[PDB]
């Protein structure tokens, strides 16, 4: 019982260190893009956006 | 929050004249003095069916 509840501890830190990885690329990756896209200029302040 | 194809400030105001014309079409040549009583703004266009 203990090694089988050693495994359950060890699958479940695994799986969170998975999900906060992909968190973090996912959080990181959506603020690089919302500061690359945002406001633009309307069509008669100029003519590109 | 909202777009317009120019600002909402010339459809709600205008603004006040100054200065001097030129020379006139015909008659005693003379040019008339501009005031606060001459108004620049959008104009109105009819439209048929």
């Amino acid at each position: 019982s203990a090694i089988s509840n050693v495994i359950d501890w060890f699958n479940s830190l695994l799986n969170f260190q998975d999900t906060t990885t992909s968190n973090q690329i996912n959080q990181q990756n959506f603020q690089i893009a919302t500061l690359a896209s945002g406001i633009k200029k309307q069509q008669w302040e100029c003519r590109y956006s | 929050t909202a777009f317009v194809t120019f600002p909402e400030m010339f459809c709600d105001w205008g603004f006040a004249l100054g200065g001097t014309t030129g020379a006139q079409s015909t008659g005693t040549a003379h040019t008339h003095t501009l005031n606060t009583d001459g108004l620049a703004a959008l104009q109105i266009q009819i439209l048929p069916a």
